[PDB]
């Protein structure tokens, strides 16, 4: 059934699973035409497919060429997402295929179910959680590879850097969600915090700064304040 | 005109014959039903006074044999049987008819309701859905489950309707996932029509038979089959014009006949609103939409 507050720890057991987020697959800019009408221009997007136990991120770049000549693009985007996820599963050896795929939006359920009819043993699940994966394009290196792509491409990341060397997957997932919740609520502040230290470095092979344990506490604390804060500035509390 | 004589009526029962019905009191002098129109299937059904639970009945065609009803006090129901001795049947029937102990199938001569509800229903096909090949008539009741329901327990007592499943490999061609799910024409026209049913008449016949088992017996599994076969057509962008026109007539008379106070349970909101207002065929069911909107506008 649905993934929610009450079965949260299942993500970190030893059953392979993936989250699929489709919020950044079909991205547009809205602009005015010479005649004073409105039109859209597509820009490159990505599918965010994440193993929450390992932090492996299969970032499928959706190049704007895939929309050429197509109608009903918001609907196609969900099927295109489902098609790329089921291609990914088919490319993996059986023992690496997920036992569950959890979609962050319910509108992906039918598209993925249909593309996965060949895999009746993979449970396709929604969730009641308001996960902040849409903010993945606020991570500079992710945003950069998506915008630079000139063709369809799959890029692999570990969204946890080397954190699992020191913390558990439960705690790494929780840091990830805080960072992204922060980025979603106030990207400028969020980034000011992370890059607040002129002496700190993000490794070439990483997405986030190389914080010490103690520095992560400070950072995580500052990201909590931000999320509470913007909650005031937005609600006047 | 044919006759379904009754040996007697030992328990109080409500008897249904096609869309008609009447009450018989315990040990009332009653020896069955006469003047039944030849050329159509018929259904004679039962609801005991003491247990409105379980409505059961028999689908039959009088052209296929001489049939009668006798209550069985061991199994506790009115059972259909075949009299193979034709002369004896005639002597027995003629005797009940002269003593005026039979009710008359009460067909108004303007009325084509029963024809319209059974136009494509054929006893040979019913007997493939209801497997019991040693009888020429077919028993159905409220509790019988469908082959698809058993996939989701006694196979011999099941309703072997054609399995429709919109999220199945049968329904979905590899590489046409989105196409085949949003426009089921391939599944309707090639898989089901050309492949399984062979023609639209057999399709409509199963559809009409499912509805009638729903209406007369509250056989949930039939209700599900009926809606599924409607929805498969409505969700197909490409349907022969003749099938659409015939479908409109078929459903019009089903909705016209449905007991008003059963529409809440039977009629599936999602399927009808989709079929009438969102689907490819939203503009092709004028008669059905007009009767639905004037009779059950709550549901929409
Ligand atoms: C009179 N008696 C009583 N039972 N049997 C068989 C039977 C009975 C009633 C009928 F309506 C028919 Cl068709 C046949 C019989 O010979």
């Amino acid at each position: 059934g649905a993934m929610n507050s009450s079965n949260y720890a299942e993500l970190f057991n030893n059953d392979i699973k993936l989250f699929v987020d489709d919020t950044n697959v079909y991205r547009v800019t809205v602009h005015k035409t010479f005649e004073g009408n409105v039109a859209t221009k597509a820009i490159n997007g990505c599918i965010f497919t994440l193993n929450p136990k390992t932090g492996h991120l299969f970032l499928k770049i959706i190049h704007t060429s895939v929309w050429a000549g197509q109608k009903r693009l918001s609907q196609l985007a969900k099927w295109k997402t489902a098609e790329e996820v089921s291609a990914l599963v088919r490319s993996l050896p059986k023992e690496e295929q997920p036992k569950q795929i959890i979609v962050t939006r319910k509108a992906m359920l039918d598209p993925l179910e249909v593309h996965m009819l060949d895999f009746p043993n993979i449970a396709i699940r929604p969730t009641e959680l308001r996960l902040p994966f849409s903010a993945a394009m606020s991570i500079d290196k992710l945003s950069d590879v998506v915008m630079k792509a000139t063709e369809p491409q799959m890029v692999l990341f570990n969204i946890y850097d080397d954190w699992l060397d020191r913390i558990s997957s439960y705690t790494a997932f929780s840091r990830l969600t805080l960072l992204l919740r922060a980025l979603k609520t106030n990207e400028e502040s969020a980034k000011m915090i992370l890059l607040s230290d002129p002496t700190i470095t993000i490794k070439s092979y990483h997405l986030w700064p190389s914080f010490t344990d103690e520095q992560w506490i400070t950072i995580e604390s500052q990201m909590r304040d931000l999320i509470l804060t913007e909650y005031g500035r937005k609600y006047n509390v | 005109m044919n006759t379904v004589p009754f040996t007697s009526a030992p328990i109080e029962v409500t008897i249904g014959i096609d869309q008609y019905s009447f009450n018989v009191k315990e040990n009332q002098p009653f020896h069955g039903i006469k003047d039944i129109p030849i050329g159509h299937v018929h259904v004679i059904h039962f609801q005991h006074a003491d247990n409105s639970s379980m409505r059961y009945g028999y689908w039959f065609d009088c052209r296929m044999g001489n049939f009668y009803i006798q209550y069985d006090p061991k199994d506790g129901l009115y059972k259909m049987m075949e009299e193979r001795d034709g002369a004896k049947f005639e002597n027995i029937v003629h005797n009940f008819k002269e003593r005026q102990m039979m009710v008359s199938y009460p067909k108004i001569d303007e009325d084509d309701t029963w024809y319209n509800l059974t136009e494509f229903v054929q006893m040979d096909k019913i007997r493939k859905i209801v497997r019991k090949d040693e009888n020429q008539f077919s028993y159905v009741d409220s509790s019988m489950t469908t082959v698809q329901e058993n996939e989701l327990s006694d196979p011999a007592h099941s309703l072997n309707y054609t399995v429709i499943n919109f999220k199945s490999r049968e329904a979905i061609r590899p590489g046409h996932e989105m196409e085949d799910f949003l426009d089921k024409s391939y599944y309707l026209n090639t898989v089901m029509l050309q492949g399984i049913f062979k023609n639209s008449s057999n399709y409509f016949g199963e559809l009409q038979f499912a509805f009638l088992n729903a209406m007369f017996f509250g056989n949930y599994g039939s209700s599900l089959q009926w809606h599924a076969m409607i929805e498969l057509i409505c969700s197909s962008a490409t349907v022969p014009k003749h099938m659409l026109d015939k479908l409109d007539e078929i459903l019009y008379y089903q909705i016209k006949t449905l007991p008003e106070q059963y529409s809440d349970i039977l009629l599936n909101e999602r399927v009808w609103n989709i079929c009438l207002y969102s689907s490819f065929q939203k503009n092709s069911l004028h008669n059905t939409e007009k009767i639905m909107e004037n009779k059950y506008p709550e549901l929409l």
